[PDB]
């Protein structure tokens, strides 16, 4: 729907961490919460095993604040644009 | 030379680590105070950071482990390796392999020993398993490591990027006191970390509760016995009863702590090797279907 894999996001320019928590999280319809959690570390999808309330600590970390951030960075940086994804296919190409 | 993942330092990545080397008998935590008690420690793994009496014998130095750091990003796992194959067979069962790689590496050059370690697959496995998806991606300034470990009435201080092991201990009266005096003398701060090799907490809290209550289940069936047989006073037994029944609180107080620290410890290392883009991206994704990316995105935009 909006640019969310070129350095022109607005996504570029959002603080991520802020966004990605647990009220945005329950915005999000049942399935989707729990097609979601099937994402998640196998912790906190184990806490959470009809809306999903999630943990308190589970998007509220010191590993998904880094992994936001990151994210952010590597959007910025144009990691995640379909040209470098089909380059990093064919270097797993080269890798097997 | 191959190369390892690189870990981040924490006490309790250590002890899983370690447990994942099959030594299930051993742990890893960190020293904020340096004269605050430590009981049977096994030894102590020095790590500094951002900052500017050798045996020279070469039948001493391959009559103890001392190995040299080849592969290199291994800093954690040949510091915990220096700590613990330097210890005997009394206290801790190491694991199988790390049994094989201390018979195997008898009389070896620290060379050797270092290569030893590094073409080990199951250490090289466990080590990279608790690697961050950054460092995986990052394959394609971090801490320096130096053990501290007492061998024969001497205290040791192995680094395996020294060409030789540094000793310069003896103590009479311990080896603790020996250590504190020698961290005195070199050295809160954001350079320095220290932590200690210690028993598994959990096992020592777990056997004090079984004794804890053996003792008193005896004492109560004695006391049991004579009240309901029904002469000598019964004061003595009820006190030792209420004694026995304190400690019993006070220790499975202890082993609640501790349980929820080893969980906090699994939880740690879940959320730290795990890759969330999948989890940031359809997140966004299904944000933006449902029509309130915008409105989110709006509000948190990052000041210019």
């Amino acid at each position: 729907k909006i640019d969310l894999e070129t350095p022109d996001s607005i996504l570029a320019s959002t603080n991520l961490r802020a966004l990605l928590n647990k009220q945005t999280f329950s915005l999000l319809p049942p399935l989707y919460q729990y097609n979601l959690i099937q994402l998640l570390p196998s912790v906190d999808r184990e806490a959470s095993e009809e809306a999903i309330r999630l943990s308190a600590s589970c998007l509220n970390n010191e590993f998904f604040a880094r992994a936001c951030l990151e994210w952010r960075e590597r959007l910025s940086e144009g990691e995640f644009t379909p040209e470098n994804q089909l380059k990093l296919k064919t270097e797993a190409e080269r890798e097997k | 030379a191959d190369g390892w993942l690189e870990l981040e330092s924490d006490p309790g990545l250590f002890t899983l680590l370690l447990k994942d080397f099959g030594c299930h008998d051993v742990q890893v935590e960190e020293v904020y105070d340096l004269q605050k008690p430590i009981e049977s420690p096994y030894g102590f793994i020095f790590l500094f950071r951002w900052i500017e009496i050798f045996v020279k014998d070469e039948e001493a130095i391959s009559s103890i482990f001392f190995a040299q750091q080849v592969v290199p990003n291994s800093c954690a796992t040949h510091a915990l390796l220096s700590v613990l194959l330097n210890c005997n067979e009394n206290n801790l069962q190491l694991g199988d392999t790390l049994s094989r790689l201390k018979t195997h590496t008898k009389g070896m050059s620290p060379e050797n020993k270092g290569l030893a370690i590094g073409n080990t697959p199951e250490l090289a496995c466990a080590h990279n398993s608790h690697a961050m998806p950054q460092a995986r991606r990052r394959l394609e300034e971090a801490f320096h490591f130096v053990s501290f470990v007492p061998i024969n009435g001497q205290l040791f201080e192995l680094d395996g990027l020294k060409p030789y092991p540094m000793n310069h201990g003896g103590w009479e009266d311990d080896w603790t006191d020996k250590f504190r005096r020698v961290m005195a003398e070199r050295l809160q701060d954001i350079r320095f970390n220290l932590m200690a090799v210690v028993p598994d907490r959990r096992i020592a809290i777990t056997h004090k509760l079984k004794m804890l209550r053996t003792n008193q289940a005896i004492v109560s069936g004695t006391l049991q016995k004579l009240l309901k047989a029904g002469s000598g006073s019964a004061r003595d037994l009820q006190s030792l009863l209420k004694n026995l029944d304190t400690e019993i609180a006070i220790n499975e107080q202890h082993l609640a702590d501790e349980n929820d620290r080893r969980h906090m410890f699994k939880v740690d290392a879940s959320r730290r090797t795990h890759n969330y883009d999948k989890f940031i991206c359809t997140f966004l994704s299904m944000l933006a279907h449902q029509g309130v990316l915008g409105e989110l995105v709006s509000q948190h935009l990052l000041p210019s």
